């Protein structure tokens, strides 16, 4: 089997760039490469087929290149469909092969995240469980670390993260994270606490609450 | 008739190269009418028989002809675990052209191709494949429908069916008026024959080179028989295109078949889907009815007329001897939707081996008495066998039965004067349709120009 | 125009059998090779393998040999990926690939078929509400929709009134079981001094529970 | 009394002798002036005319050369009559008819040559086992009908070009049976093995090392095989004075002219010997298969009975060139050519059973009729040619040749001679148009107004030029 | 067989 290592796996840019995507491949594959765009959420378009030509509908900002085990992909002037994943896929021998697949972001001012935890619920507490959630909403860049915390002490069982796209009208990121405990073992510590760490602070980003005390 | 044998216009090619094997009337953009030359037998990069076309300006001395430049390396693409090659060495290209609007398709017959997957193969055979292009915009593009993928194995494992490893696409060849490209096949499906047709506007938006095999989903190829009255037949040796069924929206095709049936031959008229309209048999056998197929309107009712070559029909004379001379048939189309009945008329060769009736070229009005005409060749007739052409004029009930003109070779033996042969187009602007004629032997061509009647 | 109508998303059982189909329209499926194309979030796009629907012929990958099996049907001008002893490893979206010209390429792709393979039974999703503690400028809340199957879930804050500064977060299987979380902002006169209610919908069980959001 | 002769007021004695075959001349001095000179020759004889006066000629036929039919055709290289008489004389005046014989026998035990070429495509596989031991089974039973008996070996495949011939892989064009677990000859156009020789066991020996070779389509390359081994006549060994047999076997259909293109040939076949030293055809690669009209050419022109000797399969197709290829014979052969023997007997036995008459070389005056005597002292009205004989019969026939007017040239010859026979009848002919008198003419005589005209056979003639 | 190898 071939394998394409495609690069870069991400990378934020803004309107009117010019982009290239390079996709290596295990050997040479004599132009018999195309390339492949799936608008979020949605199917996969045809961009180029045999290297360098285009399918028939694409514009003419998109350009394939390259030769022998080395190619690339690249958008001129680039517009605001054309933030969406792409990967290279390679037909010289079966089977098929497809690149890791890249990623366009929007680029924008870095942001740091709205922190804000949660106790568990009424409804839930006397079900005979027992989850925190703590909301890390709009920052910029992806890139974003959780922790836990119960009496200080870092806790890493029982964690359920889910991050979202870049949202449209703010290019931000919001992530998700729920600590999930029974209702026994919540009621045998006070205190919870979810850090988070973000570029834009050097010193994490707390935000607690105590049990019983409110 | 009126036909000007004084002041000839010579064209000629390089030594060897059969220039004058296929030709015809071009129309640029601006209306400017020029000569397109088929040389199969031209030098190609490696010092070797390639073929090559050449596109003729027309000037009342004539002279050399720049060339009509195609690509001519052999091509391989490593896809899909198989290799693809393309060979043209001896492809033959320029063994027939045909324009259409500003484009023309010249095709190489012989050009082979073959697959490779392991140790296995698809085997090294004559698929042919037709080199389009529009000389002003200098755009390219290829169409080969017989290409496969499908390794010997197979067709073995299968009793070899939907075989056109032997097609010799372009081997004839024609155009509707809507610009559909007919490719005669006489090799396809185990040399029972086949036509592939596609429009020509599809052929260059889907091609791309390098590719080799690709897709024209608006293309249509006729299909596959087990009868054995079809093995061996040659249908597509020559094509034509016309209309026989009343129907103007529909365009019906004219296929000849010379050995069909057991070398009976046989030309048939089809409509765009290949259903069978009329079929005409041959009158004796390896006569090689089907060699040649015109259509015209001869009688002025409006209604395309058929013409079939049969350059080797043997003529009965005294004392139970055959004399192989040539034949031509006529087949008038009846009014409304009626079956064509037996020949109208018989036009018979009179040079013994002459082979009247090998080419058969439409002249439109030549003497402009209201009346298409046609010419036909006798390549080896005239008493010198040198060659010959003869003209024919068309009147209220057919044809004449005696030649109005009879065009001498003016080339030495052996010229072939006559084989390809294109009228109908007024290449000098005088009101009059001229007359071109292809002389491969000799690496020539000759305009004749019609003047006004005397 | 091309198109290739793949058939509805699937839900199945562990070591049970699915076939899906791939309808083509606007042109025969007897034209061009088909190929199909597993999709997941992790591993990325795998090539399961093609069929040339003239002659039947098939090709595959030497991992999805035995698993996936590959079939067409000129007459009724489809193609079908049949998959069988299923694992939550063959989770994952199936998508049907035609070329456009050249006889070896992936340009034309279906919608997609997506294939769920699990054993837990429909469950009704258990919605919780998320009150801050005992101040700011600004205030968030949030709605939890915790234990249900399957997907999906359709979350809005007052019946669709309240749209702009809301923030649902996608899915997460925990155990056989989805959970998803969905948040909110607003000034800190908005709330509590207007009503907020989260209305989860869960068309399975036929489930349109709203919970008003209370503080402490 | 007054017949057609006087009634025509004749100027002279060469207008007389025209008049009709019966009119005579007097050229006597003391003729009685209301006394015609242009009368019958017992008017004359009657009217006191001197009888060495009198010009009539009298159609005539002499034979010249009158030789015996030979009872045996062995013994001398070749001086055998089959033809009598071989020449006679024959005069003719104007508008007269004269009548003459003509014999003509099959004679028995006649020089035979027998060309076996044999179809060696793939197809062939089994044929080739069946026939190891002919030669000598063949010579065995021609033993019975000939003394004298040369065979010879030919093999044909087809052109060896694309797409006829196998090119790929590179080891498949020297072995085309490489995708196959077995092996062939490479493909070969035609080739002749054995020249016509008498050593029969030279043909067993030369068969048994003969192997197939195979090619692509089903129709095969016979007809550049046919015409080579009609053409090349110092090779193949025909014998100037012997019954010419070409066993042609097949079990397919063959290619014709034109068929040729398929490959890129395109240029006519010449009807040319192209085989070299090398025993190979030469031009198979360059040169179009012939056509029937040639190939009936060259068959007639060496005197080469063609037999088509084909399967069950294809005997209606090669029944029906037959009947454009006058002469030709077919015959059935069974699926691995077994009955080839008995094929190729039976096939003599229809060559030497006609007697078809030819005429070369007949003036445009002269018209000739025929009555045949076939079957057995039967006479036919209007008919030059028997049919159902044997070897050793004998046939005749009767002919008169009616000359229109007098012609120019007065001394012209003919021949009369059977299809595929060597000995023919030479027919000289005399046109007796003028008479004897007009030799020793008085010009610019005195007799004629002093030197105006010119005293011939008893009257005068306006001399040259009034 | 419809080439050259027998029925
Ligand atoms: C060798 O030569 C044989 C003698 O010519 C020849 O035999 C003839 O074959 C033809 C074709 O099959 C026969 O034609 C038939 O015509 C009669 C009517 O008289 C019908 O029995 C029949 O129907 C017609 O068929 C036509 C199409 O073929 C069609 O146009 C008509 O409308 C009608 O349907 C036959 O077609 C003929 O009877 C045969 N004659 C004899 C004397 O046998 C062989 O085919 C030929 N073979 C080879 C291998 O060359
Ligand atoms: C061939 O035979 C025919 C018929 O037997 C002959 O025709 C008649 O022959 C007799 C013979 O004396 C004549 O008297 C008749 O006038 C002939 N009648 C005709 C010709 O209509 C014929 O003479 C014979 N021909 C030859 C060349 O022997
Ligand atoms: C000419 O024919 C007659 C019959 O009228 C015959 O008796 C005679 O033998 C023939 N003459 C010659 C020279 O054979
Ligand atoms: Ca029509
Ligand atoms: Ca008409
Ligand atoms: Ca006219
Ligand atoms: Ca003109
Ligand atoms: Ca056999
Ligand atoms: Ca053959
Ligand atoms: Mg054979």
């Amino acid at each position: 089997d071939i394998l394409m290592t495609q690069s870069p796996s991400s990378m934020s840019v803004s309107l009117g760039d010019t982009v290239s995507i390079t996709c290596h491949a295990s050997q040479g594959i004599s132009s018999n490469i195309g390339w492949l765009q799936q608008k979020p959420g949605k199917s996969f378009m045809g961009l180029i087929y045999y290297g360098t030509n285009l399918v028939d509908g694409v514009p003419s900002r998109f350009s394939g290149s390259g030769s022998g085990a080395d190619y690339s992909l690249t958008i001129s002037s680039l517009d605001s469909e054309d933030f969406a994943d792409y990967y290279c896929v390679q037909y010289a021998q079966l089977p098929y092969t497809f690149g890791g697949g890249t990623k366009l972001e929007i680029k924008r001012a870095d942001a740091a995240p709205t922190v804000s935890i949660f106790p568990p619920s009424s409804e839930q507490l006397t079900s005979g469980g027992a989850s925190v959630v703590c909301f890390l909403n709009n920052f910029y860049p992806k890139d974003i670390n959780v922790k836990w915390k119960i009496d200080g002490s870092e806790r890493q069982n029982g964690v359920l993260n889910s991050w979202t796209d870049q949202d449209s009208k703010d290019s931000t990121y919001s992530m998700s994270s729920t600590l999930t405990l029974t209702k026994d073992e919540y009621e045998r510590h006070n205190s919870y606490t979810c850090e988070a760490t973000h570029k834009t602070s050097t010193s994490p980003i707390v935000k607690s609450f105590n049990r019983n005390e409110c | 008739l009126n036909l000007d044998p004084v002041q000839l216009t010579f064209y000629a090619g390089p030594n060897g190269s059969q220039f004058g094997f296929s030709l015809d009337f071009h129309k640029d953009s601006h209306g400017r009418v020029a000569i397109v030359v088929g040389a199969p037998r031209t030098l190609g990069p490696s010092q070797e028989e390639t073929g090559g076309v050449f596109l003729c300006p027309w000037r009342a001395e004539g002279g050399q002809c720049p060339s009509l430049l195609f690509d001519l390396r052999d091509e391989t693409r490593n896809v899909g675990s198989q290799t693809l090659q393309t060979f043209k060495a001896r492809q033959g290209l320029g063994a027939s052209v045909v324009s259409w609007s500003d484009v023309i398709v010249a095709c190489a017959p012989w050009q082979h191709w073959n697959v490779l997957e392991k140790t296995e193969e698809a085997e090294k055979t004559p698929v042919g494949s037709c080199f389009l292009a529009q000389p002003e915009s200098g755009r390219r593009a290829e169409y080969s429908p017989c290409r496969g993928n499908t390794l010997s194995r197979i067709y073995v494992e299968n009793d070899f069916s939907w075989d056109k490893r032997y097609c010799e696409a372009g081997f004839s060849s024609v155009v509707t008026q809507a610009g559909e490209l007919v490719l005669g096949a006489p090799g396809g499906y185990y040399f029972l024959g086949l036509l592939a047709q596609a429009p020509v506007a599809d052929i260059f938006s889907s091609y791309r080179p390098g590719i080799l095999l690709w897709h024209v989903s608006s293309q249509s190829l006729s299909f596959d028989s087990s009868n054995p009255e079809y093995f061996d037949g040659y249908w597509g040796y020559s094509v034509a295109v016309g209309e026989f069924d009343g129907d103007l929206n529909t365009t019906e095709y004219v296929v000849g078949a010379p050995t069909w049936s057991w070398t009976l031959g046989a030309v048939e008229i089809l409509d765009s889907y290949y259903q069978r309209l009329h079929r005409l048999r041959g009158e004796q056998m390896a006569s090689y009815f089907g060699h040649s197929v015109a259509v015209t309107d001869v009688n002025g009712d409006g209604r395309h007329d058929l013409l079939v070559g049969a350059p080797l029909y043997m003529e009965s004379r005294a004392d139970r001897k055959l004399a192989e001379v040539g034949r031509v048939y006529l087949f008038l189309q009846p009014r409304g939707p009626h079956a064509l009945g037996a020949p109208s008329l018989l036009l018979t060769g009179t040079q013994l081996y002459g082979r009247f009736g090998s080419a058969i070229a439409p002249l439109g009005d030549l003497d402009r008495d209201g009346y298409n005409d046609i010419a036909v060749a006798a390549p080896y007739g005239g008493p010198s066998g040198r060659g010959q052409v003869l003209v024919f004029l068309g009147q209220s009930e057919g044809l004449r039965s005696r030649p109005s003109q009879v065009l001498d070779s003016p080339f030495p033996t052996g010229s072939a004067f006559g084989f390809s042969l294109r009228g109908a187009v007024d290449i000098d602007d005088n009101g009059y349709p001229d007359l071109i004629v292809g002389a491969y032997g000799a690496n020539q061509v000759a305009v004749y120009r019609a003047q006004p009647v005397v | 125009e091309v198109q290739l109508q793949q058939s509805g998303a699937e839900l199945v059982k562990p070591g049970a059998s699915v076939k899906l189909s791939c309808t083509a329209s606007g042109f025969n499926i007897k034209d061009t090779y088909v190929h199909w194309v597993k999709q997941r979030p992790e591993q990325g796009l795998e090539w399961i393998g093609r069929i040339d629907p003239a002659n039947g012929y098939t090709k595959y990958d030497p991992k999805f040999q035995g698993k996936a099996t590959i079939t067409a049907d000129t007459s009724s001008n489809t193609a079908y990926l049949q998959l069988s002893s299923l694992t939550s490893e063959d989770t994952a979206v199936y998508y049907c690939v035609r070329p456009l010209y050249d006889y070896y390429a992936m340009d034309y792709w279906g919608q997609g078929t997506s294939v769920t393979v699990s054993s837990a039974k429909t469950t009704a999703p258990s919605v919780y509400p998320l009150a801050p503690v005992c101040t700011g400028s600004s205030v968030t809340l949030g709605c939890l929709v915790k234990g249900y199957f399957p997907e999906p879930v359709t979350l809005t804050w007052n019946s669709g009134s309240l749209s702009s500064g809301v923030h649902t977060f996608p899915a997460v299987l925990q155990s056989d079981l989805y959970t998803l979380s969905s948040s909110v902002t607003v000034t800190s006169s908005t709330w509590p001094s207007q009503s907020i209610t989260c209305n989860v919908a869960h068309p399975a069980s036929s489930t349109k529970v709203d919970k008003k959001i209370e503080p402490r | 009394g007054p017949n057609i002769c006087t009634t025509r007021g004749v100027s002279s004695c060469q207008q007389c002798l025209a008049v009709s075959p019966m009119c005579a001349w007097c050229s006597d001095e003391a003729l009685p002036l209301g006394s015609p000179r242009c009368d019958l020759k017992e008017n004359l004889l009657k009217d006191n005319c001197a009888p060495e006066s009198i010009e009539f000629p009298v159609s005539e036929a002499r034979v010249l050369e009158d030789r015996p039919l030979s009872d045996k055709g062995s013994g001398d290289s070749s001086q055998v009559t089959q033809v009598s008489p071989q020449r006679i004389a024959l005069r003719l005046r104007p508008d007269d008819s004269k009548n003459f014989s003509i014999q003509v026998r099959q004679v028995e035990d006649y020089p035979v040559d027998i060309y076996y070429l044999m179809d060696l495509s793939y197809s062939m596989k089994d044929d080739l086992w069946s026939i190891q031991n002919l030669g000598t089974k063949l010579a065995t039973q021609m033993r019975k009908l000939t003394s004298n008996l040369r065979i010879g070996f030919g093999a044909f495949v087809d052109k060896p070009v694309s797409p006829y011939m196998y090119i790929s892989p590179p080891e498949a064009l020297e072995n085309p049976c490489y995708d196959m677990k077995t092996t062939c000859l490479p493909m070969f156009g035609y080739k002749h093995v054995l020249t016509l020789t008498d050593q029969v066991t030279r043909f067993n020996e030369e068969v048994k090392k003969q192997s197939v070779s195979r090619n692509r389509d089903a129709p095969e390359g016979g007809f550049d095989a046919i015409m080579q081994a009609t053409v090349c006549d110092e090779k193949i060994g025909w014998r100037n004075d012997a019954s010419h047999l070409l066993v042609f076997t097949t079990d397919a259909k063959t290619h014709i002219a034109l068929d040729g293109r398929l490959a890129g040939i395109v240029q006519p076949n010449d009807g040319q010997c192209h085989v070299g030293s090398d025993n190979h055809y030469s031009a198979s690669t360059t040169m179009d298969y012939p056509s029937l009209g040639l190939m009936t050419e060259k068959l007639s022109q060496k005197n080469i009975n063609l037999i088509f000797a084909v399967t069950e399969n294809v005997v209606n197709l090669y029944q029906n060139y037959s009947e454009l290829i006058p002469g030709t014979t077919v015959g059935v052969l069974s699926m691995d050519s077994s009955n080839v023997l008995q094929l190729i007997v039976d096939a003599y036995g229809k060559i030497r059973s006609k007697v078809e008459l030819e005429v070369r070389d007949l003036p445009e005056e002269l018209s000739l009729s025929f009555n045949a005597t076939c079957l057995n002292n039967e006479v036919i009205p209007g008919l030059k040619s028997c049919m159902g004989l044997k070897i050793g019969d004998t046939v005749s026939f009767s002919i008169e040749a009616k000359v229109r007017g007098c012609p120019q040239e007065k001394e012209k010859s003919f021949t009369i001679k059977p299809v595929g026979f060597k000995d023919s009848l030479i027919v000289q002919v005399t046109f007796d148009c003028d008479c004897a008198c007009q030799a020793q003419a008085e010009p610019n005589s005195h007799r004629c107004n002093n030197g105006n005209g010119t005293f011939e056979c008893g009257v005068c003639r306006c001399g040259p030029g009034w | 067989x419809r080439g050259d190898w027998p029925c």
